[PDB]
RNA sequence: AUGAGG
RNA sequence: AGUAAGGUCAGCUAAAUAAGCUAUCGGGCCCAUACCCCGAAAAUGUUGGUUAUACCCUUCCCGUACUACCA
RNA sequence: CCCCACUAUGCUUAGCCCUAAACCUCAACAGUUAAAUCAACAAAACUGCUCGCCAGAACACUACGAGCCACAGCUUAAAACUCAAAGGACCUGGCGGUGCUUCAUAUCCCUCUAGAGGAGCCUGUUCUGUAAUCGAUAAACCCCGAUCAACCUCACCACCUCUUGCUCAGCCUAUAUACCGCCAUCUUCAGCAAACCCUGAUGAAGGCUACAAAGUAAGCGCAAGUACCCACGUAAAGACGUUAGGUCAAGGUGUAGCCCAUGAGGUGGCAAGAAAUGGGCUACAUUUUCUACCCCAGAAAACUACGAUAGCCCUUAUGAAACUUAAGGGUCGAAGGUGGAUUUAGCAGUAAACUGAGAGUAGAGUGCUUAGUUGAACAGGGCCCUGAAGCGCGUACACACCGCCCGUCACCCUCCUCAAGUAUACUUCAAAGG
RNA sequence: GAUUAACCUUUAGCAAUAAACGAAAGUUUAACUAAGCUAUACUAACCCCAGGGUUGGUCAAUUUCGUGCCAGCCACCGCGGUCACAC
RNA sequence: AAUAGGUUUGGUCCUAGCCUUUCUAUUAGCUCUUAGUAAGAUUACACAUGCAAGCAUCCCCGUUCCAGUGAGUUCACCCUCUAAAUC
């Protein structure tokens, strides 16, 4: 439980060094004249560690009473102990419910926030190549299907983008959009490859009843928005110079070719194919928008790439994340040991399938709570 | 006895002469300028027997003749 | 004409 | 900057009874798939005007085409 | 691949090219038929002597070097990386768009009779839908588990309630891929096989000739008996195995899981149709429709005909409960005018048509089981098509043709080669001369 | 010191032997002799003190759990997919 | 290659490769009690410091030996002839 991640000496010495830092800080404040530049950082700072300080005050508050309550229990008389244990042991329970309470809102407190919290899903799913017949295939529709009912339990917009079926009514590869809040924090722990342990009952390898592993991979990614290219004046330097070429006596004096230069990404645009400057100066301009318009392009899709690269993360795109064994009726994550019954329920995209992904967050967030404990580890060492 | 040696060979030989036939002129600049160095070398080879031998020049009314031409 | 996987 | 010309089943063409083919859906054939067989469905870029409409004109839009020369 | 037209070429002269499954894959000479003849197969086994050649597969009839009238060539011929096999010859089986011969009797084709696929309705299933079962789901699923669901059934759903609980607990929770039980299927088959003997040089394996040549065989199945109306027919029977065939939901149980519940009880609710389909029923009528009759009749006979067992309304039966189940009446008179590709069944009291009864239920099916009546047509050719048997042939298949397997493109990895230029490093000079 | 998978003391004595020198008594010698360090090897011993590897077959030898074609093992053949003599 | 063994396949027979089993030497892991002896940088890469050749009536002699290394490499052995050296 979370009683005993508190107990971790890390982590207590973790929130005392905060407890120190919060109190330094208000300190400073108050008596030490601080430049104004140095005065905004330790606010921002005092003001980000105030939710943590007051919670862990609270607990510290809470245990004490603990301690108080025991010890009044240590020193009570035999005579009057059954009506004052009762009451004494309703207290304890009601503290504990709370301290319990202060744990999780302290854990959920350190857990950071992403970026990609309500950003559009182009979904897709390819039947792997990893073993004969249409079992891979087969079971791609499934899953397929498995997504597309979890849209209608989320209330999310299911829009359909690309359906190639298989020649056994199965699926080789299918793309798909869903809109909605909060689409990829909860879909992006889907994406990976799935294992399928069943014995064939309807398709080609129906022939022979014998169990078969079967493999597909999930892609999930967000959806980029619109490429706008508006070009300001300002960012633009104009140069105008003599054109090249054999056209007489008109070039060496009229100054008709036009040279665009774009400050920020440095681009150079000639054009000289007409004779007049304004002719070329739109030309050289529509060639500086359409040369713009691809770096605008390289720039979303650059920033997507880099987005998620700081972050300190695996790389979610081939590996085994979850394990559909119809033989035995489970479906098992192995990310966080958890089994689910009634697969045939759990295909159905409906409450099943939302307390795994339930367990996943749950599962992720205790993750990440250890990681800033041992990064904090370091630092406070 | 089956023909499975000779399939082998027969799909090793009939990728071969197409392999052959599609880079015939890559090839075939690989060999001119191979050409050109084994006549190269050879010259060296002639010049280092009359230089050793305390020579300076070749003997009068020598010419090495281009062996390697068609 | 094609099909077989643990 | 000018001018020419094209906009038609999902796709591509033919005709302006808006058809054929492929694609598409349904059935049959086959242990199954495909081929195959039977049957069904499916469109005039758009605007307005052309007795009234369509193949026309015209408004608008997408794409295509040629020209932009001499000192 | 088939057909037609035509060129290089096949011919001659001269000069090239120097390859072949250039293989009789079996070296030249001199011998032998004796011993141990001899892995197998092929074309019996060896001696003396000499020459050529070979040392795991693949890379490789390749790279580089070299030689050549060769220049997309030939000859000679590697290495790195990779694999634990490759290969030769067989055994048995399968399979063959494999040969010959003989056949199929509701059966393969021709042929024979009535149907299905079209319509309405009934009833299943797939999809879709719903808070709302499960199983069957090529032949061997689809009026299937059900000789049956308004509540109950019920295992499902929502809500509520109980906790040593009807049980010295329970679970219709997972696994039919642990099984028993009871079956489907080849089977509309005739084979399976203990214990011995023999053959192949004592190998996987094989075992027959009747004017007979190594087979003998308990047991099982077929057969024989028995049931029904005969000795006929129909039932029944139908081995070993095949499909990890069906059934953890008849029941029981192995393993694993649940025990404040994945268990138990109560209330209410679910069972629909966008669409598609299987089976069946009733029809599209004149060999019919209605009535009388149960076979000598009178009418009807196209928008008031034929045709709903559907809809609506009413009544009645069953029940505590009926817009829901059934029967009856009224009203209504729709599609349908003999059905595309395709497909099922039947060899005689059969098909077809018609009429009863029974199982099960309080009631409920156009379903299932079963008795009786009227009562046919074709049955002759053929091996063309499909399949079976006998004797052969081939086989790179053995998970056994639903087999196996080949190359390009795309994908990833390793190694190597080639390559203009450049850089770096190494080697050589005096072993000479004035 | 660097480098390499490779890693011995910045001791003692000319007493023995060998070498150099002298006629000789003798002298010099990191040669050598006698020690220091190290399981590399051999031999021997020890009241208390034993570790390393392996255990599917080849090939001597596995109980119970965990894991569930994952983590991992192997010299060759291979084992691991919720009853693993192979982790 | 032996007294051999495992492995090609549905299976047999033949051929064949690879591997196992035996004996040493280094290095690595883990582990380590004594005594005696034997042996001992990976590198022809760079080296701080000390020492390793003196003797002796002066001249001579010795320091060309011992010790070390394995870079280079058919100068090593037999025969003929014949310096130097010892007697
Ligand atoms: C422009 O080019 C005009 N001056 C002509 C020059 S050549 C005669
Ligand atoms: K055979
Ligand atoms: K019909
Ligand atoms: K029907
Ligand atoms: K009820
Ligand atoms: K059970
Ligand atoms: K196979
Ligand atoms: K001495
Ligand atoms: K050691
Ligand atoms: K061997
Ligand atoms: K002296
Ligand atoms: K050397
Ligand atoms: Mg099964
Ligand atoms: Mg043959
Ligand atoms: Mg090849
Ligand atoms: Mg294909
Ligand atoms: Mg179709
Ligand atoms: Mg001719
Ligand atoms: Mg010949
Ligand atoms: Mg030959
Ligand atoms: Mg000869
Ligand atoms: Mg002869
Ligand atoms: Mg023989
Ligand atoms: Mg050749
Ligand atoms: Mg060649
Ligand atoms: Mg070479
Ligand atoms: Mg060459
Ligand atoms: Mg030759
Ligand atoms: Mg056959
Ligand atoms: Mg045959
Ligand atoms: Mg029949
Ligand atoms: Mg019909
Ligand atoms: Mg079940
Ligand atoms: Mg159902
Ligand atoms: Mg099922
Ligand atoms: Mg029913
Ligand atoms: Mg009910
Ligand atoms: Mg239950
Ligand atoms: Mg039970
Ligand atoms: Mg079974
Ligand atoms: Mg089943
Ligand atoms: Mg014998
Ligand atoms: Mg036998
Ligand atoms: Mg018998
Ligand atoms: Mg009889
Ligand atoms: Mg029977
Ligand atoms: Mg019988
Ligand atoms: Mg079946
Ligand atoms: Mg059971
Ligand atoms: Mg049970
Ligand atoms: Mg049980
Ligand atoms: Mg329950
Ligand atoms: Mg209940
Ligand atoms: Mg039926
Ligand atoms: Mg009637
Ligand atoms: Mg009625
Ligand atoms: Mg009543
Ligand atoms: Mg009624
Ligand atoms: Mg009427
Ligand atoms: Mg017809
Ligand atoms: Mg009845
Ligand atoms: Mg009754
Ligand atoms: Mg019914
Ligand atoms: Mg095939
Ligand atoms: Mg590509
Ligand atoms: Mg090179
Ligand atoms: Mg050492
Ligand atoms: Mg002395
Ligand atoms: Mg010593
Ligand atoms: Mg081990
Ligand atoms: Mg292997
Ligand atoms: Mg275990
Ligand atoms: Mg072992
Ligand atoms: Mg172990
Ligand atoms: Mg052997
Ligand atoms: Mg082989
Ligand atoms: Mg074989
Ligand atoms: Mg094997
Ligand atoms: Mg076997
Ligand atoms: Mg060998
Ligand atoms: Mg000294
Ligand atoms: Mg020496
Ligand atoms: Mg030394
Ligand atoms: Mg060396
Ligand atoms: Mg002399």
């Amino acid at each position: 439980d979370t009683k005993m991640l508190w107990k971790h000496k890390a982590l207590q010495k973790y929130m005392e060094n905060l407890s120190k830092e919060y109190q330094t800080l208000e300190q400073c404040l108050q008596h030490i004249p601080v430049n104004e530049e140095n005065r905004r950082s330790l606010n921002r700072r005092h003001a980000e560690l105030a939710p943590l300080a007051a919670i862990y005050q609270e607990i510290q508050e809470t245990e004490q009473a603990i301690e108080e309550l025991e010890s009044m229990c240590k020193s009570l008389n035999k005579q009057d102990e059954k009506q004052l244990q009762e009451l004494a042991l309703e207290e304890r329970q009601t503290i504990d419910q709370k301290i319990n309470m202060l744990y999780n809102e302290l854990f959920q407190s350190l857990v950071p926030k992403e970026k990609y919290d309500k950003n559009d899903v182009i979904l897709e799913v390819t039947a792997g190549r990893t073993t004969g017949g249409d079992i891979c295939q087969q079971f791609t529709r499934e899953i397929f299907d498995m997504y597309q009912n979890y849209s209608c339990y989320k209330h999310w917009q299911f829009e359909l983008l690309n359906y190639t079926p298989a020649d056994y009514g199965g699926l080789h590869h299918a793309a798909a959009r869903i809109s909605g809040d909060g689409v990829y924090k909860h879909l992006k722990y889907e994406g990976g490859i799935h294992r399928v342990q069943r014995i064939p009952e309807v398709g080609l390898s129906s022939r022979m009843q014998r169990i078969h592993t079967g493999t597909m991979s999930v892609i999930v990614l967000p959806q980029p928005d619109e490429v706008d290219v508006k070009l300001d004046p300002k960012d633009l330097r104009i140069d105008t110079f003599r054109a090249k070429g054999a056209a007489a006596q008109h070039v060496n004096k009229t100054d008709s070719a036009v040279r665009l230069v774009h400050i920020p990404t440095g681009l150079v645009v000639e054009c000289q194919q007409e004779r007049s400057q304004i002719k070329n100066k739109e030309i050289a301009f529509r060639v500086l928008r359409a040369r713009l318009y691809q770096q605008i392009i390289e720039k979303d899709k650059r920033q997507q790439q880099s987005a998620r690269k700081l972050q300190v993360g695996t790389r979610a795109q081939s590996e085994r994340i979850r394990t559909y064994n119809f033989t035995q009726d489970r479906v098992s994550d192995h990310r966080i040991a958890y089994e689910v019954r009634d697969i045939k329920e759990f295909l159905c995209g409906g409450k099943g399938l939302d307390q795994l992904i339930q367990r996943l967050l749950q599962s992720a967030d205790e993750e990440a709570i250890a990681e800033l404990l041992d990064e904090h580890l370091k630092s406070a060492k | 006895k089956n023909v499975l040696k000779i399939r082998r060979r027969k799909m090793n030989h009939h990728k071969y002469r197409k392999l052959v036939k599609k880079t015939r002129f890559l090839r075939r600049k690989v060999q001119e300028g191979r050409l050109r160095r084994k006549q190269i070398k050879f010259e060296k080879d002639l010049r280092r027997i009359w230089l050793k031998a305390g020579l300076k020049e070749a003997p009068e009314g020598w010419q090495t003749p281009k062996i390697y031409l068609r």
